[PDB]
């Protein structure tokens, strides 16, 4: 409903190979009121 | 007295816009067989009006 | 590393398109007609 919802959660884990198995629910963060359709999306890291 | 006619609306597009959504592109309409690649012309138009 | 994201339709000018990055220590969401690049990193 153009509305982009986020919700996020910070979890100490203790694997390293796979996600752990655990219930931990994300509280969410934001709403932003924009208006595009959103079809794709990329992931944006850093090259020091 | 000339009209005013900094306002434009949308009159071509190719689907029903969802609520609260925003289409600013102003590419050439596409309303036939032609590729469209610009220079319109007897079925292509421009989208604002 | 991981920063941010770009969501989108055509990731380029003919269309609008979001943009979050976690850098500095602020969130710089933002909607644009970016002309993404091919290759999207932080310039650091
Ligand atoms: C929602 O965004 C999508 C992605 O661009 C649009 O889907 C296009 O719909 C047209 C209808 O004529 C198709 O010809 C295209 O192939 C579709 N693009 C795809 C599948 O990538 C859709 O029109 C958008 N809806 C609104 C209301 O803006």
């Amino acid at each position: 409903d153009g509305y982009f919802k986020i919700y996020s959660k910070h979890t100490p884990i203790n694997l390293v190979r796979d996600l752990p198995q655990g219930f931990s629910a994300l509280e969410p963060l934001v709403d932003l009121p924009i208006g595009i359709n959103i079809t794709r999306f990329q992931t944006l890291l850093a090259l020091h | 007295v000339g009209g005013n006619y900094n306002y434009l609306y949308r009159l071509f597009r190719k689907s029903n816009l969802k609520p609260f959504e925003r289409d600013i592109s102003t590419e050439i309409y596409q309303a036939g067989s032609t590729p469209c690649n610009g220079v319109e012309g007897f079925n292509c138009y421009f989208p604002l009006q | 590393i991981i920063r941010g994201w770009i969501f989108g339709t055509t990731l380029d000018s003919k269309t609008q398109s979001l943009l979050i990055v976690n850098n500095a220590t602020n969130v710089v969401i933002k909607v644009c007609e970016f002309q993404f690049c091919n290759d999207p990193f932080l310039g650091v």
